[PDB]
């Protein structure tokens, strides 16, 4: 190929000679474990490599063996419940074969590659295509797997094999300008993988949880990064939205990782069954998940990864659900490398090879409809290590200016524990707007007011813990420690939600409009009730309260039963007291 | 109404001054048979020339590469090798390629003087 | 009180490492001026 | 034309061949290579026997040989049309669209001329943006440029569509013809999102604003280079429609934000020093140039009536940035921070609020003959409002004089209407009016900026 | 019946609108159409200079 | 050059209420300012480019906004001398300057207009020297030497700080020449710190070169007021010199009273601190004597309005009889709440808005005007 | 981290409070906040024999996790060093145990070994000769700081202020193991003890630390001053 060998060395740094006519950017195998780098530089002859292992007891003078091509990844069949992870290798049988470790350098193939499949023609031969047609199924689990022709690849069939089982090593369709079609192809990662049109959120993607979605409703590209100081909800959140999604496909990394931290975690998923369905989750979620123990640049090699996939699926009709966990990899990846390289700075090691590559991974996120004229809709979960566990820093925001909506986290309440501990305060969501039609229409239209008439309760309580704070809870009347602890419900169920607590776990929008509704009627009540003279100390009896304790703990069947339950009693008891 | 108005005008336009480029480019395609594409040629070969001080090298096509035999002695004192309507050339050591092919002046010209030709059309 | 104590110093400890960033362009600055002198006296 | 041979240092976007020493300043080439795509730079700085190109792209697949370089121009320019109206454009200056090409009728440099400061005919021209906020404090002229400190959350776009909609004229307070005052609808872009996206084209679409419109169009897909590029670009098209088509050109300029920070990069990559807070100074200058294309014509009705836009980080006006954007620039807006929270339409505050026109020029006649004073009680009696919203926090429940209440008092109500507009019209009077419904709990005799007169007037 | 007028007022409203502006369309494109004809026509004659003007001026 | 060193003891003039008045200053001193944006910088100076006392303005802005002074190009032909009424464009040359200029040419710009100062100064014929930010200077020269690729000192600045304006500034001076002939050089730079930075190199380093330092802070002059410096962060140092010159031409007392009121202004500030610590919650007595009366001394009376006629164009006797009302109503308000009066009863006294009308007042009417005004004082005093 | 059992026997310590506010079983990370006038040092000695595994309470015999520790001890001082002596010699703690020793004074590099080094011994014995490991470092104070004089012979910029950020990447290295294993009844329990830079949860000196791993224990002086034995974080306490 393009070859030479090893020059010099700066840890993972590397660079080589003997090398000329160099391509910029290729896999790079190199020495005795073909060790995987990255032609950065050409200068002259002299390409500075970085390789995505450990490169370690090395000498000058290795192999240096320039493809001619980048990752361009196998994409096709055996997709759902996976693992590829960030090395592109399945673990599966590395598992066995490296012991029970992980251990450099160690090759597999990177697919199942002789694993037959529901080879479905839906063509004839002789027949004109283009890229981005579907060819095919292989429905495998619930799923009718399209056979995409790839981008840039049209025109004549030879033949079409009959339907029948197929290893992706077979290939099934050879073009009539001679294009054998095994399945699975290439697909250079940090090319994007193109579309036929951006569409346009119309409908939130829920996923669970109640205010969360209430309040912040999401795109279909959606994002918004999770600052949350160290300790916070954010990292098991993703992981309740394991459970909980309206997804397609489910596709979970984990973006460089520490193994006790994730131990449970990757069995977890496994554990978690399909709701959709009822089998594993697993048979729509991929285990992408890699290695703190291994270098960063796999996990900057890893981001590639996730949108990559979810591209193929979303050409595939997809709402996809991506969550990964913490730009501070990504972020840290570069934020070293440089350094190596040696470039110029910019501070807090940022290079200001920068939000490029983060607004590319939004640009390439959205919702969609694709050139297989399949909509998709790619939904991007984002999590950051705030580094003084607070914030400071660019890579927060300016990443706000590019993400959809915003979050923010609070220390306090995570003593208490809180799920979530968000901060509306900060925290906001514009897609509030988008998709006010499917408001009133699922929901029904107050749920689009009284929702306004939610907040205004705890905004004013803001105002009022000053007062509060000023002189007590005292100097008050009334009217205002009314809504002072209402407040307090509006949150406790709100933020203390569960993920062990099964009924807990899962809430709907019928577990919203619900519960939103009762709050209201303790307000008007009361309010008449103190306007009848009475004070709020004998409300606090209301057996009721503790009744709407039991929100989640009554469930969306029994939802309805408690609904109505305890309207009346509110409206009874105190309208005559 | 309006846009789809000025459009439909400018799709015409597009059109035209598309097929006046295709007949300019067929019509300088069927120039090398002729004995004025032998003639026309060294025009370029030594404006090349006086681009290169030194001069080396020279490319002509197995048609082409009769016409210059005077200035395949002349130049770079060499002819080797096929561009297409036009010439390339290397001189300088070789390093530098530097170049004027008749296709090179018109990818600077079709698009540039396009302006008056399209006047003259609209206009 | 301490709220505000708690200010100054993340102040500080910023300016202050601004400090360095300097320094660390410095650094590379003189390694310029120095290759220069290595290899303009040397060659 | 002129080829060459090899790379001397790629790594980044950053281009070296040597061979070349016979270059001017300045300068568009390609790159074709034998990958079938070509790639383009430009000749930022000239060396004596290589030179540093200014990629366009992605570095990736290049090699050694497929190099070829191409002189496209040794200087640059652009062509400029009025066919260019109503017509959508990628940052390189293609107009995609899918229709053909115009023509250029003309052709001239990207960066341009300097200008006569003599020859700039004064700004002073009022017109009426609907807003009062605008239209008492800072005060539209036209020439004016001003922009929006903005954020997380803070609706820039949403904002300046208001504009789009409520730009209108004033040919009636100075006894004018109506065919007279034409704008010009021009739209520029950097960074831009989808989510923005059609969000934008809705408005040409709702208010006809296709209308005349360049729009030159940058989402952040497309590699950075061509961020700061683009803006000249655009606004080079200005000044042939702005004096030769007299119009009184809306030049949106769409953030700056990221302007500088890909400018930023290539500096420093070479060398230059921040000096300011990891930012090179002579930011100052590179905006400078920017702004410096400005100005109402004498002998022509160009007025160049510019929009700024722009984010700035955190809150923070402080910020490097829209710091020296604010030396800069004539105008000077904040969205309050206050009011996105409760919701007010428009969240508008009354802080950085004065500009540099409304007396020099204006005020009167062009505006009406009392208002300057008015205004002018209004800024500092606003002030001693929420002055006492802290004290009064801790000392009083009250304990005020209730006057000073008054004062308080007069705030949260000016704000709690004022802050919020539908899609009203408002204009100068419905402004006053207002203004005197505020003032008029106020007593007459702590009117010390007004005369007496005026204020019962008005009552 | 006063909301019954308002509703009636609607429907005079909404049905005229649709009718004219989907008449206008059509026949405005239309007009365009045979407009675009006609320039064609104008092109073809001073087609045949414009090349062998533009062929003599880039040969050297 | 000069034929020798000559000192100043003949003042600035143009009388502006705390800058002159407050701030006494030389006329062959040069004196300054600095500014966060938009602050109001150059705003000041035009007033003084006609209510001066100087003989030959001078007009550089050193790479601006071309259209902040597109105008004054225009409006200066017709302005209008007191002494002539005639166009000011005949005692200036006009080397106002912009920013698509090169870099360079923004330093020329000084290196111009400071050396034809020198030649009229020379001639006896003496400076009013105005430059829109000195920083600009630094923002070139610091930018050359990147350019030039040398390292420069900290903060991101090269040496050549006190080295290149110190020395122009020493040029300067109430200096008699070879032809006798003494030109004063009244010149008064303008700086743009964007950080409030009094840690810019370039404030703090000029900072104690030439006289009085005042300030620019911004959002408290977004109100009414302007010229907000701090007022006691600014200074004067020529409070000896022009004593003689004030004490007969203005008046004997006039320091007395003059320093009598700048006394109370931050004298002040004693009371000042318990409101931010606990209010005026202590709603008494010489407390809130003391608050309203320097409040109203500055609150008008030293606030100018330059988009005014009146409000910022004054004389000295005009502003020496208004101080003296002031005080007036503190003399007898000593008395009046000693005789048991409450500063309530004080508080409403209608005349002290008569005494606030006076930017309104022109100084033939001033006479007048104050010959009145005082009596009102004693007459809505003694009665009660 | 796909090859291994996940934990669940449990760390039984003769101090309530812990196994209170804690959950406290076999494969994970717990940062002792410390500081000057805090008793750490005591606290690992104490419950290092204090401690057990009982899994009878869990519904096995207790034939089968077998006891021993590791802790070698690492940039400390001469006297805090001598102290620990007796207190081994006082239950047998010794017996199963090593320190290789650096007490502060032995080139910086070799605190940097002795962790992973101290670590990797029971890397192998822990599964291999199936023993349940406990294994809590002193002074990971120490192994940042001096990390860091480290690498400004190599001259790159400090991640972050003061700190390195190649940093992160050791922390790999430490924490990236514990706990059983399939097939294996070994399992390791890895603890921190290092201060916070005096009291302060702001700096990347714990946060960074916090970020990345399992638990955090700290002690509150704040309890000193009573001198509750234990005394711990009240409310920020997390296992
Ligand atoms: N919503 C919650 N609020 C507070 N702490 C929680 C919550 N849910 C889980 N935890 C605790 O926090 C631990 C860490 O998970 P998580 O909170 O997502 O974040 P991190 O990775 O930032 O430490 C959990 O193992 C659990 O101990
Ligand atoms: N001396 C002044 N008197 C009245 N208004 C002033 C004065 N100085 C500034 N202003 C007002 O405050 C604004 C802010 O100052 P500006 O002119 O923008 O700044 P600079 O003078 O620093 O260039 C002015 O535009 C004007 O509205």
């Amino acid at each position: 190929m393009i070859q030479g060998v090893i020059q010099k060395i700066a840890g993972p740094a590397v660079i080589a000679k003997g090398m000329l006519g160099a391509r910029m950017y290729d896999i790079c195998k190199v020495g005795e474990e073909g060790l995987v780098g990255e032609i950065i530089r050409l200068d002259g002859d002299t390409a500075f490599v970085q390789v995505y292992e450990d490169t370690s007891g090395l000498k000058v003078g290795e192999p240096v063996v320039s493809t001619g091509l980048p990752l361009a990844v196998e994409l096709g069949p055996g997709m759902l419940n996976g693992i590829y992870d960030g090395i592109q290798r399945p673990l599966e049988r590395i598992r066995e074969k490296t012991g029970i470790y992980i251990t450099r350098g160690v090759v597999v193939h990177a697919l199942d590659r002789e694993k037959k499949w529901a080879w479905t023609p839906m063509v004839k031969p002789g027949d004109e295509v283009r890229g981005g047609m579907v060819l095919g199924t292989v429905p495998e689990f619930g799923f009718t797997h399209k056979i995409l022709v790839p981008p840039d690849v049209r025109g004549r069939v030879k033949e079409v094999k009959p339907a029948g089982e197929y290893t992706v090593e077979e290939p099934v369709v050879v073009l009539e300008d001679g294009t054998e079609l095994k399945m699975y192809h290439t697909w250079p990662v940090r090319r994007a993988r193109p579309v036929q049109r951006k569409l346009d959120p119309n409908t939130p993607f829920l996923t669970g949880m109640r205010i969360l979605d209430v309040l912040f409703p999401v795109a279909m590209g959606g994002t918004a990064a999770i600052p949350g100081p160290f300790g916070s909800g954010k990292t098991v959140t993703q992981q309740s939205l394991a459970k909980w999604s309206n997804a397609d496909v489910v596709v979970y990394v984990g973006c460089g990782e520490r193994g006790n931290e994730m131990t449970d975690v990757l069995v977890e998923f496994p554990e978690l069954t399909d709701p959709k369905t009822g089998g594993p989750l697993m048979h729509r979620t991929v285990l992408i998940a890699n290695t703190s123990n291994m270098p960063v640049a796999a996990r900057e090699a890893s981001i590639y990864v996730g949108v990559t996939i979810a591209e193929y699926f979303r050409d595939q009709g997809f709402s996809v659900a991506l969550m990964a966990d913490s730009t501070s990899r990504w972020a840290e990846a570069l934020r070293e490398i440089s350094s190596r390289l040696e470039e110029m700075p910019a501070e807090e090691g940022y290079p200001p090879y920068l939000a490029a590559r983060l607004a590319a991974f939004y640009e390439r996120a959205g919702k969609v409809i694709t050139l297989g004229g399949e909509e998709g809709a790619v939904t991007i979960v984002g999590a950051v290590s705030p580094p003084g566990g607070d914030m400071s820093e660019p890579v927060t925001q300016s990443t706000l200016r590019i993400v959809g909506a915003f979050w923010r986290l609070d220390a306090s309440l995570a003593f208490r524990r809180h799920f979530p501990a968000i901060n509306w305060n900060g925290s906001y969501s514009l897609f509030t707007s988008a998709l006010d039609p499917w408001y009133r229409e699922n929901v029904a239209e107050d749920y689009p007011e009284l929702r306004d008439a939610i907040s205004e309760l705890l905004q004013r309580e803001a105002g009022l813990q000053e007062i509060v704070q000023l002189v007590g809870p005292d100097a008050l009347q009334d009217a205002e420690r009314l809504v002072i602890e209402v407040g307090r419900i509006i949150r406790e169920d709100f933020l203390q939600q569960n993920a062990y607590h099964e009924v807990d776990a899962y809430c709907s929008m019928k577990k919203a409009y619900g519960i939103m509704k009762m709050i209201l009627a303790f307000y008007k009540e009361a309010e008449a009730a103190i306007k009848r003279g009475v004070s709020i100390d004998e409300i606090l009896q209301l057996p009721v309260l503790e009744r709407i304790g039991r929100a989640r703990y009554v469930s969306e069947e029994e939802f309805p039963a408690y609904f109505e339950e305890a309207m009346k009693e509110i409206q009874g008891a105190f309208k005559a007291l | 109404g309006e846009l789809l108005v000025a459009t439909a005008r400018t799709q015409a336009r597009g059109e035209v001054l598309e097929e006046v480029r295709r007949r300019v480019r067929e019509a300088l395609e069927a120039l090398p048979q002729k004995p004025e594409w032998p003639e026309v040629v060294r025009k370029l070969a030594l404006e090349a020339l006086e681009a290169l001080p030194g001069a080396k090298a020279l490319v002509a096509n197995p048609e082409d590469l009769p016409h210059l035999e005077a200035m395949a002695r002349e130049r770079g004192v060499e002819l080797q090798a096929e561009p297409r309507l036009g010439v390339r050339a290397v001189g300088a050591e070789g390093k530098t390629q530097v170049e004027n092919s008749l296709l090179a002046r018109m990818d600077r010209a079709w698009d540039a003087m396009s302006s008056k030709v399209a006047q003259a059309l609209w206009g | 009180i301490p709220g505000i104590r708690a200010q100054i110093r993340f102040i500080q400890q910023v300016l202050e490492q601004r400090e360095r960033e300097d320094t660390f362009r410095l650094k590379r600055i003189k390694g310029k001026i120095e290759a220069r002198e290595a290899e303009e006296e040397g060659g | 034309k002129k080829e060459y041979t090899g790379i001397t240092y790629i790594s980044g976007p950053l281009l070296f061949v040597e061979n070349a020493k016979d270059l001017a300043y300045g300068a568009i080439v390609d790159i074709k290579d034998g990958t079938g795509r070509v790639r383009g730079g430009q000749v930022i700085e000239v060396s004596e026997e290589y030179a540093v190109i200014q990629v366009f792209e992605e570095t990736t697949g290049l090699d050694l040989a497929t190099t070829s370089v191409s002189l496209v121009e040794d200087v640059a320019r652009l062509g400029v049309s009025k066919e260019m109206l109503g017509r959508r454009f990628n940052g390189i200056g293609k107009p995609i669209d899918g229709l053909p090409p115009i023509t250029p009728e003309k052709r001239l440099p990207i960066t341009g001329l300097p200008l006569n400061p003599v020859a700039r005919r004064k700004p002073e021209q009022f017109i009426q943006t609907g807003i009062s906020t605008i239209d008492v404090m800072n005060t539209l002229v036209r020439g004016q440029k001003l922009p929006i400190f903005s954020g997380s959350g803070l609706p820039a776009n949403e904002i300046a569509a208001q504009i789009a909609r409520q730009a209108t004229v004033r040919p009636d307070l100075s006894g004018e013809g109506e065919k007279e005052e034409p704008f010009a609808v021009v739209f520029a872009a950097m960074g831009i999102t989808q989510r923005e996206l059609s969000y934008f084209i809705q408005e040409f679409e709702r208010t006809g604003a296709l209308s005349r419109s360049v729009l030159f169009l940058n989402k952040a897909d497309d590699p950075t280079i061509e961020r700061i590029l683009t803006p000249r670009m655009a606004l080079t098209v200005a000044e042939y429609l702005a004096f030769e088509h007299d119009y009184h050109v809306l030049v949106i300029l769409t953030d700056m934000t990221n302007y500088c920070e890909a400018l930023r990069e290539i500096g420093a990559a070479r060398e230059e020093i921040p000096g300011r807070r990891g930012y090179p100074g002579y930011m100052y200058t590179d905006l400078a140039t920017i702004y410096e294309r400005a100005g109402v014509v004498e002998g022509k009705k160009g007025s160049v009536t510019q929009i700024p836009i722009l984010s700035m980080p955190d809150d923070d006006r402080t910020h490097p940035i829209p710091d020296l954007t604010g030396y800069i620039t004539e105008g000077q807006i904040q969205l309050s921070r206050e009011l996105h929270r409760k919701g007010i339409y428009p969240p508008i505050d009354p802080l950085p609020s004065l500009s540099r026109l409304m007396n020099n020029g204006v005020g009167k006649g062009k505006t009406r003959e009392d208002h300057k004073q008015v205004s002018d009680q209004l800024y500092s009696a606003y002030a001693n409002g929420v002055d006492i919203r802290k004290l009064v926090a801790i000392i009083g429940e009250d304990a005020l004089t209730e006057n000073d209440r008054r004062y308080l008092q007069f705030a949260d109500a000016f704000e709690r209407f004022f802050i919020n507009q539908g899609q009203q019209n408002r204009s100068i009077e419905e402004s006053l009016q207002i203004a005197w419904a505020l003032l008029s709990m106020l007593p007459q005799g702590e009117l010390k900026r007004i005369s007496k007169d005026h204020i019962g007037k008005y009552y | 019946e006063a909301e019954a007028k308002a509703k009636a007022l609607e429907a005079q409203y909404r049905e005229r609108e649709r009718a004219e502006t989907e008449a206008l369309l059509a026949r405005y494109r239309e007009r365009a159409e045979a407009e675009a004809k006609a320039v064609r026509e104008k092109a073809m004659a001073r087609l045949d200079e414009a090349v062998a003007l533009v062929l003599k001026e880039v040969l050297p």
